[PDB]
């Protein structure tokens, strides 16, 4: 899109409509003439593109009434409302700026804002641009979450997050503008290649993939319309309901097989009631004519009873005569009839064994897509996602994509090496305990306003607690996170030091001999300047190859390269690296799905802070204390970066909302 | 896109752990029992087929050119009451018996010879039998 | 989630 409507929508906002946190703050407006909405709704939109043309300096409020233009700069109190509305959401003034107003010389409230991932450190940088002391503790010696860029020599690579997912409306198109992100475009083109170590055939290839989304279409409107959604008492899996479609699909090849096969066996004895009439008129035949001969040995001249009965048995002949003409001409067009039928046979099979093998190559790349076995994945809500999907090829950061996360965290207060341990929360404020993890012998204490927790759910979900939260977090909480989903998968990066694949080629698919490796190294990629392979292991496999050695993984990986490009084109690589996010000691898994009996509501109850009690009873009831973000709490916006990247702009908006007081509500 | 889903056929499959590898093994072993019927009778009716060796051809009998005639020889005269005794009402059959009238002067023959040849007296006398 | 794949985007659902 195009003008202050594009900017709107690179904002994920309606152009032309009032969204339910704009109805929020300004409750007067939506309420008010829809005169008065479209004079907003264009400060808004003028507002959101003035700081996209340019995002690396501060959109002061005075700079943006001075661009903004009559009748629209009439108002001056709604211009600020609306700045200021914007500031306070990370719809402007958001990332790595310029500042033109230098910070306050002294701040107010104290957040202690736990993990410096990438949503971690998002807040951070909007609570402290609000004049509030931000400290940020990060149990590794580095500041990237589950983004972590491998760099030995001139390779980088990616055991994290690799993929921006396209920048139609991606907040991290605004960070790449303003950090330097070399951002490579990814080719879309994916050769499958079965384990023999050779291509699909491309009629194959097409009749697979157009079968596998028409079994995936079924379990939507399996879903969504017929309501399948509980079966036997729990609800039902995509894995599950994917599979009921199947064995509704072997069985119409069965169904349609048994209808051809009885249309023979209908005229196949319609032909034996046939040339049993043929045999008996036959035989019919051979009696008169019989009888005929008989009649012509009487010599003329005859007395004329003995000679109608030559020109009776004549007539007689000549009609059982006719009749057999008749059924051998009725037999005529049964028996091609009946070699056509035979002829155009339905499909002998629904799958072979050769064309299964390759539909578990897209289950294992809807196993990558939700870090989880499809048996895990809510049927209904699995995809409750798709409308929010970004416009645009996907892309790459080829310098790596920790050259953001390190960007984020200039000017930052940020503790590495500091094992969050318990959170106290209390209605008069917060302490947080953390111990150094080179020493476990150092312990520290941080008392602040609030806590902005960034803990990985899977880290959440740890039993025994790695995290004590005192007091117990509320059963609601907890609940959503039993619920939920934290999922698997893995990344081996493979590092040579010639170029043997296709050079052309990003990636490319391996098809698996089982359905249960159906996850292991069934996609591969090839994104950096370096000779560098990336092979993805997802599915049931992500979590099984993490029991086995590096080199066991490295030997399966040049295992399928050799078959697939020749044992002679595939060197040794000088560099390898596993990685092994379900035992990662800050992570316990990949990045979230929504489970089966989970909804995508659960990303939202994720959401919602923490009151603590009142300490004196019948005290007014306080402030809420601990807030919640990371890509496992923004419901629209689930596992990926962008959607932490963003639930920290959320949090940071609510926590300044909550502890800086609200002045554009009025 | 494009799937045909009824209700109906789902449970069948949904109901218990093995209802699908049930459901599956009847369709088989009932194309198994559909395609030996069809072995059956595509032999049966290969024997039936052999038995007609040769068709008719042995047996039929050329084709008689006769061109039709008005008067009545007293020969046809009696191969029709005969005729009328052996074949009742099938002016056809009883035309190609006589073999020189056409079916109308047949359906003429009846009326004006009624009296003379007696032929209601011939034609219940058709009728047992 | 399906908004992750960047390869063979499955397409069965979405609407
Ligand atoms: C293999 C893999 C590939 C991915 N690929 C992509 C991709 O291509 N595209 C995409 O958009 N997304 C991708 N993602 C998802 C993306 O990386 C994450 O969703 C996001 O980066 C995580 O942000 P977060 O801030 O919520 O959590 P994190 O980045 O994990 O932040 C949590 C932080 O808290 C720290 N921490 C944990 N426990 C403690 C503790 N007790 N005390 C102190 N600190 C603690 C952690 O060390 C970490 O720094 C991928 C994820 C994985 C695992």
């Amino acid at each position: 899109p195009s003008g202050v409507e594009g900017a709107a929508f690179q904002s994920r906002l309606p152009h032309d409509r009032m969204t339910s946190q704009e109805a929020a703050c300004f409750p007067d407006i939506i309420s008010g003439p829809q005169q008065t909405q479209k004079v907003f709704l264009f400060i808004r939109n003028r507002t959101l593109q003035l700081w996209l043309d340019n995002p690396k300096i501060q959109l002061t409020f005075e700079a943006t009434l001075q661009q903004l233009e009559a009748p629209y700069n009439s108002d001056t109190v709604l211009v600020h409302r609306v700045h200021s509305y914007l500031e306070r959401h990370g719809l402007i003034n958001f990332g790595i700026y310029k500042r033109i107003k230098p910070l306050p010389t002294k701040k107010t409230g104290k957040v202690i804002i736990i993990g410096s991932g990438v949503s971690g450190l998002a807040a951070a940088r909007q609570l402290q641009s609000f004049g509030m002391d931000v400290t940020l503790l990060e149990a590794r010696d580095r500041v990237g979450g589950r983004v972590a860029t491998f760099r030995k020599g001139n390779y980088v690579a990616d055991l994290g997050a690799m993929v921006v997912t396209g920048l139609g409306g991606n907040p991290m198109a605004v960070v790449s503008k303003q950090v330097n992100m070399e951002l490579a475009k990814i080719k879309q083109k994916c050769p499958l290649y079965e384990a023999n170590g050779q291509a699909v055939p491309k009629e194959k290839d097409e009749m697979v993939e157009q079968e596998f989304n028409r079994l995936l279409e079924a379990t939507s409107k399996l879903s969504h319309q017929l309501d399948f959604n509980v079966l036997n008492n729990k609800p039902v899996s995509l894995g599950q309901a994917l599979e009921v479609v199947i064995q509704l699909q072997e069985k119409h090849v069965k169904d349609e097989q048994i209808e051809h096969w009885k249309k023979i066996v209908k005229t196949q004895e319609e032909l034996k009631e046939l040339l049993n009439k043929m045999v008996n008129l036959k035989e019919k035949i051979k009696e008169l004519h019989q009888q005929y001969k008989e009649a012509s040995e009487v010599k003329p001249p005859r007395d004329i009873t003995a000679e109608f009965l030559v020109k009776s048995k004549h007539r007689d002949l000549t009609a059982l005569c006719k009749e057999y003409d008749e059924l051998a001409e009725t037999q005529g067009k049964l028996e091609e009839k009946l070699q056509e039928l035979e002829a155009n046979p339905p499909s002998d099979v629904y799958l072979s064994s050769r064309d299964r093998q390759i539909l578990d190559w897209h289950f294992a790349n809807l196993e990558f897509a939700n870090a989880t076995p499809l048996s895990t994945l809510s049927l209904k809500h699995w995809d409750q996602d798709d409308d929010f999907e970004f416009t645009g090829s996907h892309l790459t950061v080829r310098n790596g994509y920790s050259c953001v996360p390190v960007a984020l965290a200039e000017g930052l207060d940020i503790k590495l090496n500091t094992a969050v341990r318990q959170v106290r929360y209390t209605a008069s404020g917060c302490e947080v305990i953390a111990v150094n993890t080179r020493s476990t012998s150092q312990t520290f204490i941080y008392k602040c306003d609030a806590v902005l927790c960034t803990l990985p759910l899977g880290v959440l979900k740890q039993q025994p607690p790695a995290v004590q939260f005192v007091p117990p977090l509320p059963e609601w909480k907890t609940s959503a996170v039993q619920r939920m989903g934290f999922g698997n998968l893995n990344k081996v990066v493979l590092c040579f030091d010639r170029v043997f694949w296709d050079p052309s080629v990003n990636l490319f698919g391996h098809v698996g001999s089982t359905t249960a490796s159906r996850g292991e190294l069934f996609l591969f990629w090839n994104l950096y300047k370096a000779p560098i392979l990336l092979a993805l292991v997802a599915g049931e496999a992500a979590g099984i190859m993490e029991n086995i050695s590096d080199d066991v993984i490295v030997g399966r990986c040049l295992a399928i390269l050799k078959g697939i490009f020749g044992s002679s084109a595939v060197p040794q690589p000088k560099e390898t690296v596993v990685s092994r996010w379900r035992a990662d000691p800050w992570a316990r898994g990949s990045y979230s799905y929504v489970a089966a009996g989970s909804s995508g509501n659960d990303y939202d109850l994720m959401a919602q802070p923490i009151t603590p009690g009142p300490s004196i009873p019948g005290a007014p009831q306080p402030i809420p204390r601990l807030f919640f973000a990371g890509e496992h709490t923004i419901r629209n916006y689930p596992a990926t970066v962008h959607g932490a990247l963003l639930s920290g702009l959320r949090e940071a908006g609510r926590i300044a909302d909550q502890f800086l007081g609200a002045m554009y509500t009025l | 896109k494009g799937m045909f889903l009824s209700q109906e056929d789902v449970e069948a499959v949904s109901a218990n752990a093995t209802a699908a590898t049930t459901v599956l093994r009847q369709l088989d072993m009932e194309l198994v029992s559909v395609k030996r019927q069809i072995q059956n009778i595509k032999q049966t009716n290969s024997a039936l087929k052999e038995k007609l060796d040769g068709g008719i051809e042995p047996y039929r009998l050329p084709e008689v050119i006769q061109k039709c005639n008005a008067r009545w020889t007293t020969e046809e005269q009696l191969l029709a009451v005969q005729a009328i005794r052996k074949y009742g009402r099938d002016f056809q059959a009883i035309s190609d018996v006589i073999g020189n009238k056409s079916v109308v002067q047949v359906k003429n023959f009846f009326v004006n010879y009624r009296r003379r040849f007696n032929i209601d007296e011939v034609l219940q006398e058709w009728e047992a039998e | 989630a399906r908004t992750m794949q960047t390869a063979r985007k499955s397409t069965g659902g979405k609407a």
